[PDB]
């Protein structure tokens, strides 16, 4: 087990670690995190009592480093840090233990859902689409825009998910018009799949990580980016068993930790009837077809 | 974006548009077989590519052999429809491409503007206003090219005749426009107008009868008792 302690919390604030939430009340006695577990990506994350404006959190590993948390007063936000002093660090860390000043992650036996929620998800791969090589953690935030959203605006502060645009020429190949643009998967598994993402993993820890930002911060590029990965795969007529398969399986469980008060905000109406009911793989993920009439036939 | 009655005036600037209408590309008469069920045959067809402010209609001819041991023809109609007019696009001139391309069926938007994915700069949009031109098969010229074609075929047509020299390119539309309409209310009624006078011919190079300005105003109005009076034998009024 790994822990991220903090400084202090001057401010109120809700606390998000993975799928869960907890408030620390203004000077509160709070001093971290202990028991996260080894092995997994995570991320911490934030929403300030006095303005819900800007989510914003980190995505880490404690593989990578010894990671802290300080309140900023000037840029008014709680920062995560790296501690080089690794002897200083096990020493606080023991301090705040000793005093129970952290909370615990909760340890289930009978719940699995973060891992299946970023099965694919790698911090590699998290620091090539948050750009800031400095650090070990990747910051994101509500209102950070996609690559893609800026081509329709600094781009330091992107999100830099690979772009999937069904009206391009990248997508469609000369002569094969109609056959591409009704049936993606020269687009899918040629140009993605072999041609940027080499391997499903790869594609798969993209979507899942876009979903996590859909639903931890509202990041609305991020959603869109969630759902052109959804319906590229049922748009195409020749995909992998295996890839659909886990697909049905990257979705129910999303589909299952959405807070059911979100989906009308989270959730596209065209491309999940598209995926469900219409695409070729309409009849190819009876997990999450099952799960989405049982929890939002309204959207369908 | 979208083209309707507020923007109308567009049609006649100097920018180059072109109007494509797909409804006579895939035709068919339905049948009965032998064993008593229901067959279609496909007959020719044809792109009614406009350009509105000259007449110049590019006058693709699809013959029925693009359709052999293909499946989904209404479909596969949109996209063989935005193949040909990206192949006349490409076969322009720079200087005479258009900036803008108006389908007059929304269906037409995607097919149309996958094709044109190598021209950025050419506008596809629809349009809200209902035009007739499916009704261009009931003027006989471009029907005879049509039915004759043993093979796939571009044919030129100015669909204005030589109206421009004495009207403009707005009054010159809303002349086609009255006709098609009516050909398209009441086919036999208007070739009736059109042709009731011996007197008045269709030149070998033209498509409507050499009618002074006078009697195209007879015409016109003839046209016009003609659509109205459809319209009260239809809803009873
Ligand atoms: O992070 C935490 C841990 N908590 C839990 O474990 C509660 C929430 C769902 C499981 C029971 C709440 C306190 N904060």
């Amino acid at each position: 087990m790994n822990t991220v302690p903090f400084t202090s919390a001057p401010i109120e604030v809700t606390i998000g670690i993975d799928q869960y939430s907890f408030n620390v009340k203004e000077n509160q006695p709070f001093h971290g995190i202990k028991d996260i577990p080894i092995g997994h990506v995570h991320v911490i994350h934030f929403q300030h009592a006095d303005n819900s404006s800007m989510r914003y959190g980190y995505w880490f590993d404690c593989r990578m480093g010894n990671f802290y948390i300080q309140y900023d007063p000037k840029d008014g936000l709680y920062k995560m840090m790296e501690e080089r002093d690794g002897a200083k660090f096990e020493n606080i860390v023991h301090n705040f233990k000793e005093r129970q000043m952290m909370v615990s992650y909760p340890k289930i036996d009978e719940d699995d859902t973060w891992y299946n929620l970023t099965e694919f998800v790698q911090m590699d791969k998290i620091r090539k689409i948050v750009r800031k090589d400095e650090n070990q953690f990747s910051y994101v935030d509500s209102s950070m825009t996609t690559v893609q959203e800026n081509e329709l605006s600094d781009p330091a502060h992107s999100l830099n998910y690979t772009v999937i645009n069904f009206k391009s020429r990248e997508a469609i190949r000369p002569g094969h018009e109609m056959e591409d643009f009704l049936d993606k998967s020269y687009y899918l598994n040629t140009v993605m799949l072999q041609g940027i993402f080499k391997n499903s993993s790869n594609y798969f820890g993209e979507l899942q990580f876009a979903f996590l930002n859909a639903m931890f911060f509202g990041n609305y590029g991020s959603s869109l980016q969630w759902h052109a990965m959804i319906e590229l795969i049922c748009s195409s007529a020749t995909v992998p068993k295996h890839m659909l398969d886990k697909l049905d399986e990257i979705l129910y469980y999303q589909i299952k930790t959405l807070p059911e008060q979100y989906s009308d905000i989270l959730l596209n109406e065209r491309v999940w009837n598209i995926c469900l009911y219409s695409s070729f793989q309409k009849n190819s993920l009876h997990n999450t077809e099952k799960i989405m009439e049982n929890k939002y036939p309204e959207l369908l | 974006g979208a083209m309707n009655s507020s923007n109308y005036a567009e049609l006649f600037n100097n920018d180059i548009k072109l109007f494509v209408d797909d409804t006579n590309v895939y035709r068919v008469t339905v049948h009965k077989t032998f064993e008593g069920n229901v067959a279609t045959k496909a007959i020719n067809g044809c792109i009614f590519t406009l350009n509105p402010k000259t007449g110049h209609l590019f006058l693709k001819i699809i013959h029925t052999s693009v359709w052999a041991g293909q499946k989904r023809l209404s479909q596969l109609a949109k996209w063989k429809t935005a193949e040909e007019v990206s192949a006349l696009v490409r076969s322009l001139p720079k200087e005479e491409q258009p900036k803008q391309i108006i389908v007059t069926r929304k269906a037409m938007l995607d097919p149309l503007e996958v094709h044109m994915l190598d021209f950025p700069n050419i506008a596809i949009r629809p349009t809200e206003l209902r035009l007739p031109f499916s009704a261009a098969m009931s003027i006989d010229k471009l029907s005879d090219v049509v039915m004759k074609a043993t093979e796939p075929q571009m044919v030129l047509f100015n669909i204005y005749d030589d109206w421009l020299d004495r009207i403009s390119s707005y009054t010159a539309f809303s002349r086609l426009t009255l006709l098609l309409r009516a050909l398209k209310t009441n086919e036999e009624s208007a070739k009736m107008i059109l042709l009731s006078d011996p007197t008045i011919t269709i030149k070998s190079y033209h498509l409507w009868p050499s009618f002074t300005d006078e009697q195209w105003i007879t015409i016109e109005s003839q046209m016009r008792d003609l659509i109205l009076t459809e319209y009260g034998r239809k809803y009873n009024v």
